[PDB]
DNA sequence: AGCAAGCATAAAAGATCTAAACATAAAATCTGTA
DNA sequence: TACAGATTTTATGTTTAGATCTTTTATGCTTGCTT
């Protein structure tokens, strides 16, 4: 029937929030943060006031979520007031950000109606001039996203020009620059941080359980008339919140204890009621939450417990061996030899006490010992992993590391799961369980 | 649901997510979606199948293995969002931008602004697929790229009728969990059990095996007569059963270790076929034991002078054997690395080594051969970049193992072993 | 063609010639009057700014309210005379005018903290100036401000200047030699004195030091009538960078400018609201719009007891001038957003700024949130911080191993499991509360947690490829944590 | 690294292809993917490593595992020569068991030497 | 003669950076000569 | 005599060769000791 289809696809819509702006859904504990994001913005666009803030929370908790919202909803009724400019910490650079804004200005201006021609020294004197100078002023309003980012160590020239526009301009300048730092104050450099307004918003966050418990019900519940489902699915959804001892109260505490985020328990959620295919399959799922533990236990199959009930005879022998010898080491360290001589030592001493297991070569372990590597099992004994920059990941590929010199019998390595942990994850069951206690 | 969930052998829960995210509206699909999971876990295989069942979903594949950089990578991108674009609606006129203009995360943004702005004229919304089959396997990969990738979807505009959804499918569980707190919908492909590698290898090896050339020439040379269908596929699943339970230990639950070992082991398996043991399977893996016994993943061991192999033996009993070497000898501590030493000591023990002529002295071609042995790399330096060897600082060290240097011994008639017995054996 | 080893398809360059002013005449005796033709002192640019005026003006506006709060946020702006700077504006004043009466060149370095008052006082002296030789008293001059910190590179010191004084577009190397040959070579009888701001200095000098060099040596030359007013916040900058022989040689004239006392900050406050304090208004009871002197007739004050705290921190704290300035506006605001949710007036007695006002402007900048953030953490990454702190106990390290973090939550777990709390959070932190889940090593979120601490800036972890020896320590102080795992009942019992 | 071996690769190709031809492209595997529609004709790469034993053996067999991912196209030949001057128990021992799995499916054995047989 | 424990310290491995060598390119400017 | 066409000037980009630095383990020296 496809009133059910409407109605799953109604809460799809409500729970990736892509649902008109006449009636998103705002959370409770985070409805008062949404005043002072609805404030500020509304004594900019509507007052003419220059404004700078920076909204400080952690990632996902809703700044870019409340900040769209809030020019969403100023869009539809002073749409030629303003204009929005937009830029991304992570995505634009310090001589990258000039001409984002020369761009986004001049889009912007033929959209609600050149700057972004020329050299960097043209550009950014052009976007100086025209915001660093019956009719009103357009309100440059610019979302700012990961703001500690161009607030490095070494110069801020566009978080100092751009508090210098709010401050010293005739037109009218709202800054919003989100970041998860607590401590974005003392990054900015001191003529920086006098320009600021220290106007810093932090985030709400869930202090109780009933907080969650509201939003899911706001996000399950849908409060318009669109298919012959809703008023039933409504009250399936009240009657599975209303009594604490359900499955999904128990969920919805489990999230609170661990995760405590609603973007991961609306993220186990969707797969929940898209894999439905009627209304009964719907409403069981909600009662029981079996997919949710499904959801749970498929997460958590890639970690170092899944991986490592993923492995042959041979490969848990041969990580049982070094975890052995890199528990006798001092260092915690070990090569190939010493985990093959130990492997081989182990073999020997099951088949005496003996049907008989093969002892591999050394060339039919080398393979195996790759494996386990490619697993991350064993890391070099002194690697970094990633970079953080790219810079720094170009310099790295530049130097020639002294452990690819060296042979592959010799490579000193490290685990990353000790033998307490093999002994605790491998069954009492196994042929090697009396090799994990040294 | 209007998405068709295709039949994928062990992957039932993957399939399901996948259909539950990637759907054609863009309204309740998600920006960002990992694939996660290691080699040979079926993430490609499972989202070529899902993309295939589904026509109506427009999907851009791109492989980030062949584009080292993140340049590359960004050129890429804008080329082949503008190349399907243009291959799904030929009948708009659109403007051509150079793919080679993109050298910055900004510019690629505006150039998909730009594309998708002459796009407008499409009654509904649509959403194409950029999927990056591998995003952990960029050569020059750092932390920063993801953090970019997550959010290059927020400044393009919200409003367009072309929308991107970006799908990517990492190797290393290490690299996902450091965008744990991006709450991005993932999808886990866990490795495969032995019984499913054994399905999934018979159903996908068994038609090619039956159909091979050797076993037709073989079936004719040895004037056999049965049921061409289901006999040939027997014998072929129950190759591949032998082959999986013989070395699953030596390859794990790899597939293409499998594949690789059963590619090489089928011409000898069938070359052993004939009359009498084709039918009964016992008899015939009786006549072909030597195939699964060895692995034989395999494709003297120096054409040095006397004077280079006397200088290798020297330096390894140099590095190898405490400077303890004045109180009996010349008148395992092999498992960790080489020690360090100096040049001189070097000469003393490579004059006290060689056999008496009365002393060889260190001529030209001593020195000549050393310098060739460092060349070779069988000895090192604490070199960095430049390097003197004639540094007093410069200090030395052997890069053969044990049974290399053992064999150079036995070439030369040596008993490296009994003077290494000492400590251990 | 050619193949390329790679390309640049996005390189933008501007049209700036490259020969300098020193090649354009046959001779320094065939230079013409500068002053009197019409392109070099500003004669040519005069409504280039005004292009892009009207780009940004529209032509929409309905009747917004301007509240009683409305006024006296609009004038505590850094935009919006002169209190205190009174005996460093008249030494900055007397050195300027003796330089200009007498188409002299010098040196003036103004130094000092943020906030205190350089540029205003500095832009003050220059109208002065300007007004004084628009009465001819003095020799007329030329204007030229430059910001260290408003230019891409800093060599584009000398394009803007030659720029500014030629109409020309050269590059900076051209730039630098038309300047070295106009301010060296060109007579005095074809000039116009020049007064140059150098705002932010700092930003200049920082890699070759050569702007420092070049624009002190030029007011060295007799025939150049340049005035460079230098403005940096170290005092000690150019005997740094350039050395003391070569200051010594300059010359300058040296001034700092000491950070605001409170009685000065208070006396900056009150007259920035002068008329408005103490006042009285027309408000609309309707609709909300006050006008200055259903309609009430109102009284606006701003307690003087306010100004005195608010003066007086600032004071203490930086001594900024734009400090107390935003901490008055702040509370204005918040003053503003009370009266306005009391009578919901929107948008489109007597009302008074309250002391309470203004200490809530201040605890909001004073106060820190990491104590406030970590109270209403998940009970994970609490017990993450705890085993952090039972570590740092235990060792007296400031870095700590991961491995010893989870060996020390799992020993946690374990000993005090016949702790309600944990005897029923134990299936759910180790096996997602499923009975079809696997014993974890790694407790639940457990990356999500760690990656959070991470990120807010409450932890640093060195990177390594090994995850259970990259070690984490706290980046706040140890007692903020230890009140914040303080405050927690369960953590707080165990 | 691998990402200069695979551009150095590139460039020549691209540079080779023109020359035997008689716009711009980007020096990556796109190139070799493309090949086929920019000039019309199939590929037959053929790569020379003039001295294995001293080329660091982890970029080595991470180029090879790159070149492994051109064999998708039907339009492409890819042919490796090393240059080895010990026996090939090194190149073993240095390289992963997949990339000599990889390469024992096609290999000849060619001993090259001024004084071999005298 | 031969060697274990404690200490200071020269040193190996590598992070982080600079800069010369190698390379490309648009605007201005020199340079022929019809 | 103005011209196109060759060259220089200014401005970044790509890659290799060489440097200094912190961080951590090896190492000669010293002290105490028995053959
Ligand atoms: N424009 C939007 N409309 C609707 N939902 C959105 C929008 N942007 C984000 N969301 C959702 O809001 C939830 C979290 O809000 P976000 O704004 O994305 O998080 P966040 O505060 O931006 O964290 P950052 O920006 O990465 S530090 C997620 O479920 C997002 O999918
Ligand atoms: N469920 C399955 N049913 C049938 N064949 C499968 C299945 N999963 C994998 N295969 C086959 O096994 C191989 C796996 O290939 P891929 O799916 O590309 O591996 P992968 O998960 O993408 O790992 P990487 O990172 O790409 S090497 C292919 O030859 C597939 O045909
Ligand atoms: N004497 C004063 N009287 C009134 N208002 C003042 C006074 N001094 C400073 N202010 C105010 O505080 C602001 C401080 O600006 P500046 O004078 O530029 O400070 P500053 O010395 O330039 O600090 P920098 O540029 O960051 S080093 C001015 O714009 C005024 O709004
Ligand atoms: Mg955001
Ligand atoms: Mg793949
Ligand atoms: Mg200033």
């Amino acid at each position: 029937d496809p009133g059910f289809g409407s109605l799953q696809r109604r809460l799809l819509q409500q729970l990736y929030g892509t649902l008109p702006t006449d009636e998103k859904i705002i959370f409770t504990y985070l409805q008062d943060c949404q005043q002072e994001i609805d404030r500020i913005i509304k004594q900019s666009i509507i007052q003419k006031e220059s404004h700078s803030v920076i909204l400080v929370g952690p990632r996902q908790s809703y700044k870019t979520y409340l900040l769209d919202y809030e020019l969403s909803l100023l869009q539809q009724s002073y749409k030629e007031q303003f204009i929005t400019i937009r830029l991304n910490g992570f995505i634009h650079s310090e001589q990258t950000a000039i001409n984002g804004i020369a761009t986004q200005l001049e889009q912007q201006l033929q959209k609600i109606h050149t700057i972004s021609s020329g050299s960097l020294t043209e550009v950014f004197e052009k976007i100086l001039l025209l915001l660093d100078s019956s009719i009103t002023k357009i309100t440059v309003v610019f979302i700012f996203d990961e703001i500690d980012t161009f607030a490095g160590p070494v110069r801020q020239t566009l978080l100092y020009n751009l508090f210098d526009m709010v401050e010293h301009s005739r037109v009218p300048v709202c800054i919003f620059g989100c970041t998860t730092k607590l401590n974005i104050l003392e990054y900015l450099e001191k003529r920086v941080k006098s320009r600021f307004s220290q106007r810093v918003i932090y985030m709400p966050q869930i202090q109780n359980l009933d907080d969650m418990v509201d939003a899911v019900r706001n996000l399950l519940t849908v409060r318009s008339e669109i298919s012959p489902w809703v008023s039933q699915w409504n009250e399936t959804l009240e009657k599975e919140l209303s009594d604490p001892r359900s499955n999904l109260n128990r969920h919805i505490r489990m999230n609170f204890e661990t995760f405590r985020s609603l973007p991961t328990l609306k993220n186990s959620i969707i797969p929940l009621v898209a894999t439905s295919k009627n209304f009964g399959s719907l409403c069981t799922a909600i009662k029981s939450c079996s997919f949710l533990d499904i959801y749970n236990k498929n997460q958590l199959s890639n970690n170092l417990t899944g991986r490592l009930q993923s492995l042959s005879d041979l490969e848990l022998a041969i990580l049982i061996s070094a975890a052995r010898v890199a528990l006798r080491a001092k260092d915690g360290s070990f090569n190939f030899n010493l985990a093959y001589a130990e492997y081989e030592k182990m073999i020997k001493a099951i088949n005496s006490r003996i049907n008989t297991i093969k002892l591999w070569l050394k060339k039919d372990v080398k393979n195996v010992w790759e494996n386990l590597v490619q697993l991350d099992f064993f890391t070099e004994k002194s690697a970094v992993g990633l970079r953080d920059n790219a810079t720094a990941a170009f310099y790295a590929s530049n130097y020639q590391f002294q452990g690819t010199m060296i042979p592959f019998d010799l490579r000193s390595y490290q685990m990353q799961i000790i033998l307490q942990e093999l002994r605790r994850i491998i069954p009492k069951s196994n042929m090697y369980y009396s090799w994990t206690q040294l | 649901m209007n998405v068709t969930t295709p039949e994928v052998a062990f992957r039932e829960y993957q399939t399901n997510c996948l259909a539950s995210y990637i759907s054609a509206d863009p309204d309740i699909t998600p920006s960002n979606l990992i694939l996660q999971g290691y080699s040979g876990t079926g993430k490609t295989y499972t989202l070529k199948k899902y993309f295939n069942a589904n026509p109506n979903l427009h999907a851009v594949w791109l492989e980030p293995v062949e584009l080292v950089s993140w340049k590359p990578l960004l050129q890429a991108i804008a080329r082949t969002v503008q190349y399907k674009l243009k291959t799904l609606y030929p009948n708009i006129p659109t403007t051509d931008y150079d793919p080679l203009q993109v050298e910055e995360p900004f510019l690629l943004v505006k150039t998909l602004h730009n594309i998708f702005v002459q796009y407008e004229s499409l009654q509904e919304k649509t959403c194409l697929f950029l999927i990056l089959d591998g995003f952990d396997s960029l050569q020059d990969l750092d932390a920063a790229l993801f953090n970019k990738y997550i959010k290059l979807n927020e400044l393009l505009p919200k409003d367009s009728k072309i929308n991107i959804k970006f799908i990517y499918t990492m190797l290393e569980t290490s690299f996902l969990q450091r965008y744990s707190t991006h709450c991005i919908p993932t999808v886990m492909f866990p490795r495969y059990n032995v019984d499913e590698v054994s399905t999934i290898l018979v159903m996908s090896r068994c038609g090619e095996l039956m159909e091979d050339s050797c076993l037709r020439k073989r079936i004719i040379e040895e004037q056999i007569t049965d049921c061409t269908d289901d006999q040939f596929q027997n014998v072929a699943a129950n190759f591949i059963h032998l082959i999986v339970q013989a070395f699953h230990s030596y390859t794990g639950n790899d597939i293409f270790a499998l594949n690789d070992l059963i590619d090489f082991k089928w011409p000898k398996y069938v070359s052993r076929i004939t009359k009498e043991n084709i039918f009964e399977p016992l008899a015939l893996y009786k006549s072909a034991i030597k195939l699964f016994l060895s692995t034989d993943d395999n494709l003297q061991t120096y054409d040095l002078s006397i004077i280079s192999k006397y200088l290798l033996i020297a330096s390894y009993i140099c590095s190898y054997l405490e400077p303890r070497y004045d109180a009996s000898i010349f008148s395992n501590p092999r498992y960790l690395q080489p020690s360090l030493f100096a040049i001189e000591r070097l000469l003393a023990i490579f004059q006290a080594i060689f056999p008496i002529q009365s002393l060889m002295k260190a001529n030209i071609e001593v020195f000549q051969n050393l310098s060739e042995l460092h060349t070779l790399k069988l000895i090192a330096t604490t070199m960095n970049k430049n390097i003197d060897y004639l540094s007093p600082k410069v200090r030395w060290k052997v890069n053969v193992p044990w049974e290399i240097i053992k064999e150079i011994s036995e070439s030369v008639h040596f008993n490296i072993s009994d003077y290494f017995s000492d400590i251990h054996e | 063609p050619v193949i390329r080893k790679f390309t640049k398809k996005n390189v933008a360059r501007a049209k700036k010639k490259y020969t300098p002013f020193s090649k354009r005449f046959k001779s320094i005796a065939a230079i013409p009057d500068l002053t009197s033709l019409p392109e070099f002192y500003g004669n040519s640019s005069e409504l280039m700014a005004s292009r892009f005026e009207n780009k940004l003006k529209t032509t929409q506006k309905h009747q917004i309210v301007e509240t009683i709060f409305s006024k006296v946020k609009k004038q505590l702006n850094s935009s919006y005379y002169l209190p205190a700077r009174e005996n460093e504006f008249a030494s900055i004043y007397l050195s300027a005018y003796s330089a200009i009466e007498s188409d002299s060149a010098t040196t003036i370095y103004v130094a000092g903290t943020p906030g205190v008052g350089k540029t205003l006082t500095v832009r003050e002296v220059v109208k002065e100036l300007l007004s004084s030789s628009a009465q001819r008293e003095i020799p007329d001059f030329l204007y030229v401000e430059i910001n260290g910190l408003k230019m891409v590179k800093p060599t584009d010191c000398y394009e803007t200047l030659w720029n500014k004084v030629s109409g020309e577009r050269l590059t900076w190397a051209a730039s630098m030699e038309s300047l070295e040959f106009y301010f060296k070579r060109v007579p005095k009888n074809k000039k116009k004195t020049i007064v140059v701001l150098l705002d932010e200095l700092d930003a200049m000098v920082t890699k070759s030091q050569d702007i420092m060099y070049n624009f002190f040596n030029w007011t060295t030359y007799e025939n150049a009538k340049l005035i460079v007013i230098a403005v940096a916040n170290t005092m000690d900058l150019p005997e740094r960078q350039l050395g003391n022989k070569i200051t010594s040689r300059i010359g300058f004239t040296r001034i700092m400018f000491t950070g605001y006392t409170h009685e000065e900050l208070k006396n900056i406050i009150d007259l920035r609201l002068k008329g408005l304090n103490d006042s009285f208004f027309y408000v609309d009871t309707k609709t909300g719009n006050a006008i200055l002197i259903d309609v009430r007739k109102v009284r606006l004050r701003m307690s003087a007891d306010a100004i005195e705290i608010a003066s007086r921190k600032v004071a203490s704290v930086s001594g900024d001038a734009r400090r107390a300035l935003k901490v008055c506006k702040r509370a204005a605001e918040i003053a503003e957003k009370h009266y306005m949710a009391k009578h919901g007036y929107g948008y489109d007695g007597v009302q008074t700024v309250h002391i309470t006002h203004v200490m809530k402007a201040l605890n909001e900048t004073l106060n820190s949130h990491v104590i406030t953030f970590m109270t209403r953490l998940s009970f994970t990454a609490k017990l993450f911080i705890y085993a952090l702190l039972n570590l740092m106990k235990k060792n007296g390290s400031q870095e700590q191993e991961l491995g010893d973090i989870v060996d020390e939550i799992k020993l946690l777990i374990e000993v005090n499991g016949s702790n309600k709390f944990v005897m029923e959070i134990a299936k759910t932190l180790f096996q997602q509360g499923s009975d079809n889940i696997s014993e974890q090593l790694r407790i639940i979120s457990w990356d999500f947690v760690l990656n959070q601490l991470l990120d807010a800036g409450i932890l640093f972890k060195q990177t390594m490829k090994n995850d259970r020896i990259c070690c984490v320590k706290l980046n706040i102080s140890v007692e903020e944590a230890k009140r914040a795992m303080n405050e927690d009942e369960t953590l707080r019992n165990l | 690294n691998v990402r200069m071996m695979l551009r150095r690769s590139m460039y020549k190709l691209y540079s080779a292809a023109d020359a035997e031809e008689h716009n711009d492209v980007s020096y990556d595997l796109s190139l070799v993917e493309n090949f086929k529609r920019l000039f019309g004709k199939d590929l037959a790469m053929v790569f020379n490593f003039k001295d294995v034993d001293s080329i660091n053996f982890n970029t080595l067999d991470n180029f090879i595992i790159l070149l492994k991912s051109a064999f998708k196209y039907d339009h492409v030949k890819i042919s490796l020569i090393f240059n080895i001057n010990t026996n090939l128990s090194n190149i073993e021992k240095n390289l992963r068991q997949s990339t000599i799995r990889l390469l024992k499916r096609n290999y000849h054995k060619l001993d090259v030497s001024s004084n071999k047989g005298f």
